[PDB]
């Protein structure tokens, strides 16, 4: 009964932690493009690294 | 003094000098204020594209 309870909810679980992300990748990379244009620095961009690790 | 008297002049033609030197300050400082801003604008049209 442990297991099954386990098995019907890491499914959701599971699903919302690589929603998470993606979410964060999507961040990184808009913060990517900031900075590539030139609008932030380096430190901004190596500041979203860590959150997406 | 930029022409001959008695002359005719046409529309347009540049008759003195009256020494810019300050009017030039004032352009180098508006120009200079203006050279920031529209790289700014032009970095945040290509930002504005994906919602950056």
């Amino acid at each position: 009964a442990d297991g099954l309870a386990a098995r019907g909810t890491f499914t959701e679980q599971l699903q919302a932690q690589r929603d998470l992300v993606k979410a964060s990748d999507e961040y990184y990379q808009l913060a990517d493009k900031r900075y590539r244009t030139g609008v932030d620095n380096y430190l901004t961009l190596l500041d979203a690294q860590r959150s997406l690790f | 003094r930029l022409f001959k008297e008695g002359s005719d002049v046409k529309a347009g033609q540049q008759l003195y000098q009256i020494d810019p030197a300050t009017y030039e300050a004032d352009y180098q400082s508006a120009q200079a204020n203006l050279a920031s801003t529209q790289e700014q604008a032009q970095r945040y049209k290509l930002l504005v594209a994906d919602q950056a």
